[PDB]
Order: C-alpha cells, then structure tokens, then sequence
C-alpha cells in the first residue's frame, strides 16, 4: 500500500542515504541486522512502505545505491548499518566520474545505467501499489548530476504517472567544494525541470548556519548535517507510515505546493532545533514551534524568503497536537506577514498532522516552502555560468566526453526562463 | 420506524462516522463488541442477525487505506461487517478530477454493490445519510459520483448530507476553492438538502462555550454526532410530534437550489459550568438565534431566515416550545422573509441526549437543534467564488486537473453555475 | 431411494472424487475405516455387507498409477474395494488419441466389467455420475470411450457428468484446445447434461469470498464436493419437493445439444466472516444471479437464461423461496429467453450442509445451489474454437495425434461440429 | 511402473552421470553402499524408477556407463560413490577417440556398440513398464558424439515408441575446448534431429555465468556445474518418483513442448540460485521464484530468449506450493512479455507441481523452454563449419576413418534447414 522505492546516487547521496535508513530503522524499531524489536504495533502496520520482508523477520529496505566508484559504497557496506541492505542493490562501477557532468551522463553513466533499472524494476514489481520514487544526490558533483539526471530521466519514461521527489544538495552561494559547479549545476537544473515532480533544494552553507547559530555544536559537519536532512525527509513521508488526523502524501503536497509544472523547487525547514543545554529553557508548545519555521534562521536553503514572496507553503506536524492551535497559528502567520505571500493565491498554507512523533521527541514539524526568492539561486548560478562560459573556461573537458557547446546554451537559455518565470509572480493582482 | 442508510466518504466522513456510531451504541446500549447485553428502535440503523450481534447499516469508503485501517483494528473492529469498510489503494491527492474521473470510478461500482445489497434487505428505506468534505479529493470527487449514481438507481428517495463546508478564513489545504465549487455544481441537482458545518465555527464554540482550550477533531466530531443523533432521534424513539426524514426537505427547501440550512445546536455547556445554569426551554431556544452559536461561521443577522426546523429533545413541555417560538417571531432583529409567514417546524422526542463516557459536554435534561435556512449563507458562496476567481484568473492549478481527464471548460461552467446561485439567493431575499 | 453410480476418470476425477467421498462419510457418519459407528439414506451411494463395513458404489480409473496410489495408501485405503481402483501402466500424456484409441481401449473393458458387476447388484439404478477433465488425455480420451460404451450397454439411463471445462485465460497445458474440443464432439450425443466448472472462477471466488489468499486443489475440490452433495441430497435425505436424478435433464435441457448448465453455489462465507451476516433465504438466492458467483467464468448478463434448477437445502421456508424466486423474475437485468416463460425448478431437502473437519467454509444453517443453463456459455465455446483454429491452421501439433492411430479429418469434423453448436446456441438466443 | 534407464557416454557424460546419482541417492536416502536409510516412505514407493533391488536391501541403479578409454570410468569406480554401480554395466574400451567423430561412430564405436546393447536389453527386460531412455553426452567430443549418436540411433530402432530425452553439452559461442567442435557438433545435430524426442541444449559458458553472477563462488568449475545440471534433470523426472497435485511425465512435456518433430531442442533453467551469504536477504515465495526463470541471467544456454520468441514453455514446480500463485504468475508472465511468445499458439506455458521438494530446499522449479532464439546457436555452428570446410581444414582425419565428404555436405544442408525452419516462426499470424 503506497510503496516508496529509494534511490541514492553520488558520494553525497549514499552518505545521506546511509543516515536516512539509520533514522527510519530507529522509528520502526528495526535492528541493524534486520530483526524487528519495536514496541508499538503501528511500526509493523506500515513497515512495508520502506522495508520488504524475508522469512525469519529479516526486513530488507529497498534502497538502490549507485555510484561510479566503489569507494563510498564500500564504507557503507563496512558500516555498522551496512549489513541490512540487499547486496544485490549496490551498483558499483570501476571508474568514477571526475566531477564532469558529461562523463557521468554520456560516456560512463550510460554504461552503468542499464544495470540500475534491472534493480529498480525488481523493487518496483515487488510492490503492490508503488506510489513514487525517491532520489538523493548532489548537483555540483558528476555522479549525482550526470547519472542522477540520467536515471531520473529514465524512470520518468517508464513511470510517468508515479511520483518522483528529489532531495538535492545545491551549490552554496559563496563557498564551493568544486570548481565546475556552475557547469554541472546548470546542466542538472535544465534536466530536472522536465522530469522531477518536486525538488527540495538544500545547501551546506545554510545548513552549517543551523549548527552553530541555533544549535551550539561546532565539531561535526557531515555526520550531523545529514541527520538533520534525514529527519526532514522522514517527516515528509510520515503520513504514509503512521496514523494521522489529517493524513498527507507525496501527491497531496505536490498539488498544493506546485502551481505550475516548472515551479517545483522548494526549500525545507525543520523544528524544533534546540541545543541540549538550552533545551530546558524553552517551551515545546505549538505556537513557538511555528514561529521559527518562517524565519530565515531555520531555512535549509541559502535563499532568504524575505526578499521574495511565498507561493505555497506546507506544514507536516507530528505527535499529539491540538488541531485548533495547529490552525490558529497559521492564520496568525499569514496576516502578520501579508507582504510575504502572493495575493493571487487566497490560501498558501497546507497542514498535516501525524499522531506518532519522531524518535526522541513529542512534537515536530517539517516546513516545505515554494518561494520566488529561490530565483536568486538560479540567477546566481547563471551569472557564474555565463562568466566561465563567456571564455570557454572548461568546455574542453565536457566536449571531449560526447557533448556539444550548443547544449550549454540551451541549459543557459532554459535556466534564464526559469528565473524569468519566478520573477513574473512578484507583482500583485491587477 | 423504517430504516435509513449512512454513507461515509473520505477521511472526514470516515472519521466523523466513527464518532456517530459511538453515540448510537450508547443510546441503544449496544456493546462495542456488537452484542447487545442480555428494542424496536435500533432496527432503523442496525440490522439483526441470528446471533445477538447487530450490524450497523452503514458503508465506509475511502480511496486511502490509512483512515479506515484505524477502524478495522480499533475497538469497533467487530462492530462492522468486514465488507462494508471499502478501501482503495491510493489517495485522491486533494484532486477533484482524481476522485471523480480516474480513480473514483475504479471503486465506485464496488460501493454501489454494497449499497444495493444493503438497500435491498430492507422492506422500506427512508433514504441515505452522506458525510463528506468539500475540501478533499475523495470527499468531493468520489461523493459527486455517488450522488449521481444514487440519483438514478434509487431516484425519488431521500439523500441527506452533512458536509464540512470550507471555513471562511482558516484552511487546511490550498485548492479548496477549485474542489469545493466543483462538487457544488454537480451536487446541486442530485441532493435534497446539505447540512453545512465549518470547523472554524465549531472551534470557536468549543473554546467559547465548552471552555476547553485545546480541542481536536476527535472532540469536534463528537459534537457533530449530537446534531445527527437529534436529527434522527424521531426515527428511533417515541415522542409527540415525531418528524420523519423526508419532512426536512419539504420544510427547509423552498426552491430546488436553495437547500443549504446551516446547523445549530443547544445547549453546549461544560459539566462544571452547567451547575450554575437553569436550562429552561426558552433559554436553549433563544441560544440558537445568535451568530455566536452556529456550526457555520455566518451571521444570520446579515441575511434573512426563510425556513427553520426545531427538533426538541428530552423532557420538553410543548406549550413552552410554542411560547418560546412565538417570542422569536416578534423581534425586530430577527427577520424572516416576506413570502414565508409560516416559517417553523417543531419536533419533539422523549429521549434526553446521552453522554459519551469521558465526554466534555454535560448531561443535559433537555436539548434543541435547529436547521435554519438563511440567505446570509450567500455571503459564504460569494467569498468562495471570489477566491476561486483569483486563482483561475491566472490559471494557477488547472494543469493538475486537466491531466486527470478533466476538460478545461468545467471550471468555466462551475463558476457560472455558482454565479446563478448567488442571483437566485438575491432574488429570494427580496419581495415581489 | 434408488442407487446412483459414480465414475471418476483421470487425475481430476480421482482427486475430485476423494473430496466427495469425504463428505458422504461425514453426512452419514461413516468412519474412514468403512465401519459405521455402533440409515436407509446411505444405500444409494454405499453398498451393504455382512459386516458393518459399507462399500462405496464408485469406480476409479486412471491410466497413470501415481494418482490412485495415493488413495490406495491413504487413510481411506480400507474404504474402497481393492478392485474398484483401476490403474494403468503409463499416462495418456495429455493426448486425446492415446486415451481414446491406443491405450484407452486396453483398459476400457476392465472398467466395464466392474461397472456391470456393480450395476447388476442393484435392483434399480438411476444413472451414472462421471467426473473428468477436458484438458487431459485420460480425462478426455478415456472418458469418451466410457460415454460410448455406457451408451449402448446401459442406454436410456441417466449419465450426469461434472467436468473441468478449460479456463478462459489460465491454462495448465498447451494442447487444451485440441483435446477439449475433440471430446465435446463425441460426448455431445452420449450425455444428458454436463455441469461445467472452471478453476479460474473457483479460484476467484475463493480469494474473493472465502477470504483465503493461498488456495490449492485440495481446497477447491472440497467446494466442488458441496455442489455434488447438494445435487444428490434429494436421493438420500427426506424433504418436501424432492428432486430425483432424472429430473435435471428434463428441466435443464430444452434441446439435445444444449445441455451445459454452469454451476453456482451459495453461501461461500468464511467462519469468522459469517458472524456478521444474516443469511436470509433471499440473500443466498440473489447471490447466485451475479457474475461474481459462478463456477464457470462466464457473465450471465451477456447472454440469456433458458433453464434453472434451484436445489435448496437445510431449514428452508418454501414460502420465502417462492417470494425470492418471483422477485428475480421481475428484474430487467435478469433476462430469460422469450419461449420459456416457466424457467425454474425448485428442490428442498431437510439436511443442512456438513462441515469437513478443518474446513474453510462455515457451518451454514441453509444453502442453495443453482444449475442454470445460459446462452452466455456460447462465448466460451467460441473462444475455445478460436484458440483451436489458431493452432490447427498451421498444423502445429497434429503429428502427435496422427501417430496415435487418429485420422487427420477428425480435427476437421471436430471444429465443424462445434461450429454448428455455436449456431444452435445463436438461434435459441432469439425469438421466432 | 514407468521405468527409466540411464545412459552416459563420453568423459562429460560420466562425470555428469556420476553427480547425477549422488543427487538422486540423496533424495531417496540411499547410502553409497546401496543400503536404504531414508525417513519418508514415498522414497521407497517409486525407488524402482531408477534403482533395481538385490536381496538384503542393496539397490542397484540401472545406469549404463560407456566410454572408449578406461580413464574416466576408473575414476568413477574408485570414487566414493562408485561402489553402487553394477560392475557389469561399465563398458570400457582400450583405444579412446581422439575427438574425431568418425572414429567414435564408424571404426571404434562400431566395435564397442554391440556390447552396450547387451547391457541395455538386460536393464530393459528387467523393467515391467519401461518409459524411455535417458542419455548424457557432449557434442564437441568424439565419444559423446560418435558413439552417443551411434547408440541413440540403435535404441531408436528397437524402441521406436519409447521416450528418449538427451541432456547434451553444446559448444560455447566464443570459447572452445576443442578445435574440431564444428565438425563434431554439426554431424551430431544431423543425427539427433531424426532420433531424439527431446534435447536439453546446455553450454558451460552460460552455466559459468551463473556461478559468479547470481552465485558468488569462483573456485569450482566441473564439480558444481555438473551439480546444477544434475538438479535440473532430477527436477524433470520428479513427477515419476513422488506424488504431485498435477503430475507430469517425459511424454507430457514432449507433447506440450514439441510442436513439430524437428523442433525439439530446448534450453533448461533452474531456481532458486542464491549464494549462501545473500540467501537470508531474499524471500522464497512463488512470485520471485518465477521471475528469474524467464530472464537470460538464469538460462543454462548461451542463447538469449529476448532475440527470439518462445514456442512452448514448461514449468515443473516442487514442494508445498499454492497452485493459485503457481498459475496467476504465469498468466502475468505471458501478458507482460506478449512480444516474447508466438501468437499462433494461444497458450505457451505448461505447469506441474510435485509435493516433495529437492533435498535442502522447500521450493524449486525447473524451466524448459522452446525458443526460436536457439537457431542462433546452429546458425553460428554452420558459419564455423562452412569456414573450415570451405578449405578442407581437417577432413583428412575424418575421411581416413571410413567417412566421405558428402556426409559433411548433408550435415550442413540438413543443419541449414533446421535454422530456416526456426526462422519461419518469427512472423506473426496472417
Ligand atoms: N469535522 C471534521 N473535519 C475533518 C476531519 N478530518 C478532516 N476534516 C476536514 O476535511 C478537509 C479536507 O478534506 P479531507 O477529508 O481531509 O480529504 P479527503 O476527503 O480524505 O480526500 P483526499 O484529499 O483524497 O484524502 C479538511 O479541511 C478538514 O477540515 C474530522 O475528523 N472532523
Ligand atoms: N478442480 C480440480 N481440477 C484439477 C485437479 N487436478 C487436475 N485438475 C485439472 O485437470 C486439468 C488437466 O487434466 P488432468 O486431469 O490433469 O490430466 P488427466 O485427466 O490425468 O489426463 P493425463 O494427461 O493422461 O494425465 C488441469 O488443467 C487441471 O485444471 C483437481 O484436483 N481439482
Ligand atoms: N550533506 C552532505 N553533502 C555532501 C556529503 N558529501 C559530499 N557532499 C556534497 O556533494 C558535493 C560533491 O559531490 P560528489 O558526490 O562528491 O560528486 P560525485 O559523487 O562524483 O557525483 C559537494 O558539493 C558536497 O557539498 C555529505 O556527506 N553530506
Ligand atoms: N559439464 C561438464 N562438461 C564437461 C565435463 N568434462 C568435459 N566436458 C565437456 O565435454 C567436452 C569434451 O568432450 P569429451 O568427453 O572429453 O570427448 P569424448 O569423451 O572423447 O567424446 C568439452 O567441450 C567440455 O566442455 C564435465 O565434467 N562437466
Ligand atoms: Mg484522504
Ligand atoms: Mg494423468
């Protein structure tokens, strides 16, 4: 019933994937070996949403892990939690992508992509109602962009009707861990706009801000940022796993949060995010929880919503919560910040409540926002893309892997139109 | 008295229905296991069996397996016949087109099969009770299918519906204007009268009168059970001047399109607070003619009443009912329409309301429910048409509906039909 | 009442027969050892002996030793007379020619010897019950031999047959079209009426109604036992308006060729599910006139009924039977042929169905079985002729049959004979 | 009752034979000495299908082991399981065949063949109903082709009516352990098409693929490939040894799987084939079992079924299995892959279920498929045959052993017609 199949590509995807299943297995009380030891029956009632089953209680999570070099996956396999995945799911190559989109999309991803579909289809025909696919990758890299966009395009052809949501890392506004991020990112966006139903744009820089600003923990970067991301994506799919007063769904959010086909890039947020030492100095009531969702302090995207206007907003609360407070506060938010919401949409907030909270908490909520302020991000990428491309900065690496500079112009022209479309919805009615 | 069928559609209908059938079991003293403890009234809503286990005469439908699954595993699992609880495979996704054209029709025939097999096993059948929500895919798209199907196979039989009309300001979804208006276009010609209720109004009453700061749908649905219980009490319990199911439409529907009587109830008082009150017949009666006690957040004083049904309950002296009703007819603020001098319909049953265990509301010796039909509701329709026009003017969400086998012109026809509804209300509000 | 002989042919017949005789022992309380615990009914199916061990009046034949060997060593080894269980040396290999021309005739005379010795030891003999399968060599080729032989030596005596007609889509073999059609050509003129059943339909009912996800032939054959038990109940147990064996052919066979009444049964409800049901006479009666409850996957609404036999069982009020049957006669969807105004045959016996230990179906106080004859079955024959024509057009498998002493023209005659059967059905479906 | 007599010729045949009886003896609980120690009575009920009997419980398997040199057979005799065979059955020569078909068919097999029939007839008249013969050999070699084809021709003359199925190793598409494989194979096929009722074409290369791809065991080649083969052939004859809901038979499969006399070369498949370490991460239900039968990953022939179309298909399941699932899945397979089946045959799947599973399992199934894709194999052999024969590559060795080049032309012309016939059944109806 409403089965989801998980895809993770690239080094970032697998690590996020890896911490994505350590959280879910904790919610359902699933031992790393795959043996159930939970306490509440609701965990088993929908355990089939993510986990298959093998006699003896062994629950097999249907994730498909793909990367062009064995490096990262070998770490996951040797991880403490690597004993759970079906060995047949790991799809590993032997020549990783050197951050060039063309290699992971034309010459190297093409050779490995056919193998992955052979593993998706088995996990696709083993589900009685397959709701939609899930994908986690990075635009900047080569494998998360090249093959990720190649794979998302393929699964669109066979499963046009099914949902396909993407949690994707976006290049940071000012810092960069790769030099060719504009080329790779620009090509990736031109390829997602046509295939992906909903995308959750996130960036490390903004997510770094949460670590030291609202939390007080400087030591970790990748062991914990992924855990915030994992909690966020888990919140989105909670309604399909536990009972709720107002149950939501990947299709419900898409309809509510996607006015037009080409405007589907959101920016998530999560709460509560309190430090262990300051937690006892804070109330856990609904009102305060809702206040921090709409502040740029707790936005996992680099774009500040203040500069733009919200088009659609979705909240997915959790735990035993009073639905009156869940609704009075949203009416309060809309009126207080009337300039932050577009007039041509009378209502911009979607609510959903789940009875069971996340592990270690009694209250939580995942924010999903469609704001025109995200156009700044693409605008910025285009500025960087045109500057490098204006002199053919690195095109020789990309042309030499079965590609043409005409595609770059198409990717720049299509990107320019996405920015323009978001800009049209800044004006008010009439 | 003769049987009446209940059809619960969508998450709202299923969740609301469970609250209702908790009351029925308590009124007739039926154990949650389905077996009565170790009489002629329950036959209208409960079907007999060779054993002592009576079966509710209701059908539950929901395109999403999640909501009904809670019932199928709850303490009422043994109460319902397993085939009654109909469940789909995927939700309608708050899409009118899905629940009405593509996925709604995949399971519509299955529901009819259980309605026919349940409708045929009664010598007589008053009609159908239908619970749904305007602001959903299943509760708005799938409902319209049943209203159409139930209009042909069982035409000329009563089809009463309680509906969660969209709230004026609060909203738990974004596409309420599109979905809500579409069903109204199709349900206008295939329904008798719709008992609208708004969650905003019920929340306001709960905090204002019930004096509990943190309500939930589990609490409101229990209040909604009371209006259903009082409405259908005449079909179960003896009492002077009983009101049958088919009498509501005649009294409260002057014209085929004007069939939206907003619900009202009294008294809603907490147990502790009730000890300081007298609860006289006029007190509860006059409590229903103020805009602070309504299940739909509309101000009656803005518009004019044109029909009212009063269903008194408990130990009631009808003489006091006659006196109390007469007073309301001679107040300037209270304003009825010119062409309806005879604008009331009384109903009494000798059965005081029952208190659900652990419930919030008190054990009132007497209660009253009103089903007034007022032209002030045209304000709500105009507001809904205003919100719809804002979105469809820019064509902001149609692509979801068009891709679900829905023609573009349907939105155009839907608004035009509602536009005529506004004018129809306007003409009725004046005198020729 | 007088005796009736059962002849079980092929793996289907032998395996199905064992399910039947488990029921008979339970109905009459006969121990599996053959000895009754420490009356006049069982004489029809059981032969007496000086000791307390009664012998079933049935014969089992199978060209493959494997199937019967299970019976010969099972818990029913002492129930059957050792000579009744006739076994060959090699299987017919899903070949009509082998079981009808070459190997079938090597053992046919042996079977007749036991039929005669068993038929001669009864003062009267109603007829023969024959269980076989169209989709086998033994069940189709050897059967045709017995039908021919049993038509001469015992002509003018009833020959009823339950047959596993090929399923529409599912198939456990490749040469079903050739084999199935060939036997129909030979069995049309040497049979009274054939009670067709499809495994696809029975599987669908089992998962749809019996609510068990993983059935097996051991489970279906128990369901098939019920239709046989209800059909033959009138010959064993007392009851008002008993129906004899020879009455079926007169009522359900308007013309010699049109003798294919598909089977139907009701109620098929699981033990737990039955507690939520009433099981009134009309309920079970109306359950047999929908295409979701049939043993042959054919839609009656596509065609027209032309004869129906209703064999009610258990504590039945015939007045309700008369009322329930009358209602079915006045529904537009239900359509009988123009030239058969009198299209029913009722039968009642005061013996409720018995539950096999560990069985799936519940202990129903009342049950009904229908043997309707419908022209909608012509669709199945047309489909079978279509599949046959696809293969024989290219001459894809005849070499197996020709090498087994079978002339080439037999396939040509077989299809032409079935072609006339289609036209015969078509004419009966209209009015002159 | 329905007795089978086993023939094994050549080095490959004996080794496959040797591991063929180690499996059956395990199923019936027969000690290597020939003493029964089983637990279930069904083992004895049909033990006479393969094993004769001698007072004291000694069960003698009626296999006939023939080879032109004592080498291989001496290994079997000295094997741990060699004490079971009747010493009189070993038919050994003194000058083995040098992989030349003529020597093992004209000059050397002719001298030894008369001795073998003297041993078959004794095992033939000791059976009350002899169903058919069984033969295991290799086409590439000289003894498995020369004398194997000579012997199969002889037993056809005396026992025309009896069944005669062949499990034969076919030359691999690209690798070859012998240089004259086309000459030997081509002559063998021209001689089987007229005598053998059903042939199970298998090749090491395809069977190698199973070892490392679906299993994960690189060390063995011949000790285990033969065991997969032995399990396959055991599945085919299970219905004659154990009770079943829908009992099958060598004649039942022939009729279902052989539309025309000259189209009888199938290609087997077996399941489940899981590695010991990944087995616990897999369900053993019917649906998954059936999926891998129709994929070229689990086909013991080098020919991929995708390039061609199935003519007839047979499945022989085992164990306690729900016949509804056994039948719903096949309907599912036919509709999903409607292009893989010929239209002029309305139904292409034959099912058979046995109650008793193979040793060490609770579920199993043997696939037997007649596909026109097998014509590629003969087409390939002809390409190789014509190239060598175009210049008389090695004819002098074959002519000098009582043979004529006219026979090679007949073998090439007859082979060409077999390829042509399979090609006619690629077109659709009308
Ligand atoms: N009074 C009351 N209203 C409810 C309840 N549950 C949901 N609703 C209302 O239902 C409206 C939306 O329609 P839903 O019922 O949630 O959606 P649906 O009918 O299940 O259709 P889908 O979108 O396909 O799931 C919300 O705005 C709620 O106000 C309930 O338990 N009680
Ligand atoms: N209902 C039911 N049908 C069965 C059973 N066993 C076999 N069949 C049907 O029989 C059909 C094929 O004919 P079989 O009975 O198997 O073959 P046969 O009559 O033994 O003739 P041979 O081929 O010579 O063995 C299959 O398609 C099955 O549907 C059974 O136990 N119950
Ligand atoms: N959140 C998160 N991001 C990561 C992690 N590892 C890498 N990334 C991001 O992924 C990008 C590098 O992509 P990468 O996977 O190495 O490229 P590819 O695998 O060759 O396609 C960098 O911009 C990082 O910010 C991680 O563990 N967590
Ligand atoms: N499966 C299998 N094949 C074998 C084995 N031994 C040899 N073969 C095959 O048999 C062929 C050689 O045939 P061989 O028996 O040596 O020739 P012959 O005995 O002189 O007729 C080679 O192509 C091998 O692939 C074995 O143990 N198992
Ligand atoms: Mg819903
Ligand atoms: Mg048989």
């Amino acid at each position: 019933m409403r089965e989801i199949v998980h895809l993770q590509a690239g080094q970032c995807g697998n690590q996020i994937g890896a911490k994505f299943w350590e959280v879910i297995s904790d919610e359902h009380g699933i031992d790393p070996t795959g043996t159930y030891h939970g306490d509440s029956d609701l965990q088993l009632e929908r355990i089939n949403v993510y986990y298959n089953e093998a006699t003896g209680g062994k629950y097999v999570p249907r994730a498909v892990l793909v990367d062009l070099e064995p490096g990262t996956m070998d770490s996951v396999r040797s991880g403490p939690f690597g004993q759970i995945f079906r060995p047949d799911n790991f799809v590993f190559g032997q020549s990783g992508a050197g951050n060039n989109w063309a290699k992971g999309h034309y010459t190297e991803g093409a050779e490995l992509v056919d193998s992955v579909l052979d593993v998706v289809r088995k996990e696709a025909e083993s589900c009685d109602c397959l709701q939609g696919f899930q994908l986690t990758h990075s635009l900047g890299g080569g494998t998360g962009s090249g093959m990720g966009t190649l794979l998302i395009s393929k699964i669109r052809e066979e499963y046009p009707d099914r949902i396909m949501n993407t949690f994707s890392v976006v290049p940071s506004p000012k810092v960069s861990d790769t030099v060719v991020e504009p080329y790779n990112a620009t090509l990736s966006v031109h390829q997602l706009v046509e295939n992906t139903d909903e995308t959750y744009c996130i960036d490390n820089e903004a997510l770094y801000d949460i670590c030291f600003r609202t939390l007080k923990l400087t030591t970790p970067t990748y062991g914990d940022l992924n855990h915030l991301v994992s909690a966020t994506m888990s919140g989105v799919t909670t309604c399909l796993r536990f009972p709720g007063q107002l149950n939501a769904d990947l299709r419900k959010l898409a309809v509510n949060m996607v006015p037009f086909p080409r405007l589907h890039f959101f920016m998530p947020g999560f709460a509560p995010l309190t430090s262990r030492g300051s937690q006892q100095y804070r109330a856990l009531t609904v009102p305060e929880l809702t206040q921090q969702m709409f502040d740029a302090k707790n936005m996992m995207a680099a774009c500040d919503p203040r500069h733009g206007r919200y088009l659609t907003v979705a909240a997915v609360f959790r735990g035993r919560m009073s639905m009156k407070e869940v609704d009075e506060q949203m009416l309060n938010v809309q009126n207080k910040n009337s300039s932050y919401f577009v007039e041509w949409i009378p209502n911009n907030v979607k609510t959903a409540v789940c009875d069971i909270p996340p592990r270690g908490l009694k209250m939580s909520a995942t924010f999903i926002g469609n704001s025109t302020a995200i156009q700044e991000l693409f605008k910025r990428i285009s500025e960087q893309f045109t500057a490098m491309f204006r002199r053919k900065a690195f095109l020789h690496w990309y042309t030499g892997e079965g590609m043409d500079e005409m595609e770059f112009t198409e990717a720049e022209s299509n990107m320019n139109d996405l920015v323009s479309e978001y800009q049209q919805y800044q004006d008010a009615t009439a | 008295m003769r049987e009446c069928i209940s059809i619960h559609i969508g998450q709202a209908g299923v969740q609301m229905g469970n609250a209702c059938w908790e009351l029925y079991c308590l009124e007739h003293g039926i154990q949650q296991d389905g077996i009565i403890p170790d009489d002629s009234s329950f036959g209208t809503f409960f079907s007999e069996t060779g054993s002592g286990k009576h079966v509710p005469r209701a059908v539950f439908v929901d395109l999403e397996q999640t909501v009904i699954g809670e019932i199928r595993t709850g303490h009422y699992r043994s109460l319902f016949h397993p085939e009654q609880l109909i469940t789909g495979k995927e939700d309608a996704a708050n899409n009118y087109a899905r629940g009405h054209y593509t996925i709604g029709k995949e399971i519509v025939d299955s529901v009819l099969d259980r309605v026919r097999k349940m409708a045929d096993q009664c010598s007589g059948l008053q009609g159908f009770l239908i619970f749904h929500s305007f602001g959903g895919g299943t509760g708005s798209g799938f409902t319209s299918l049943l209203m159409e199907r139930l209009s042909v196979d069982y035409g000329k039989k009563s089809k009463l519906e309680f509906s969660v009309y969209p709230a004026p300001q609060i909203s738990t979804a974004v596409v309420e204007p599109y979905n809500s208006i579409l069903t109204t276009h199709t349900t206008l010609e295939h329904s008798d009268c719709a008992f609208m209720v708004d969650n905003e109004a019920i929340y306001d009453i709960c905090n204002r009168n019930l004096d509990i700061e943190r309500p939930t749908y589990t609490n409101l649905n229990r209040l909604i059970g009371q209006i259903v219980s009082s409405i259908t009490a005449s079909l179960r319990f003896d009492g002077a001047l009983n009101v049958d199911l088919t009498e509501f439409q005649t009294n409260l529907v002057p014209y085929p399109r004007i069939h939206f009587p907003l619900v009202t109830y009294s008294p809603i008082i907490s147990a502790e607070k009730a000890y300081h009150e007298q609860l006289s017949v006029p007190e509860i009666t006059n409590a229903c003619f103020e805009y602070s006690n309504q299940m739909v957040k509309c101000d009656p004083r803005r518009g004019k009443y044109m029909a009212c049904c009063l269903l008194y309950r408990g130990d009631v002296v009808p003489k006091d009912v006659n006196a109390a009703i007469a007073a309301i007819k001679t107040r300037r603020s209270i304003q009825f329409v010119d062409w309806c001098p005879t604008g009331f319909k009384v109903g009494i049953n000798y059965q005081p309301p029952t208190v659900v265990p652990g419930g919030d509301l008190a054990k009132v010796q007497r209660a009253v429910c009103m089903l007034s039909n007022t032209t002030a509701i045209a304000e709500a329709w105009a507001r809904l048409d205003h919100k719809f026009d804002l979105m469809y003017s820019k064509r902001a969400f149609v692509h979801w509906y068009v891709g679900e086998g829905m023609e573009e012109g349907e939105f155009s026809e839907a608004r035009e039909d509602m536009a005529a509804l506004e004018k129809d209300y306007e003409e009725v509000g004046t005198e020729s």
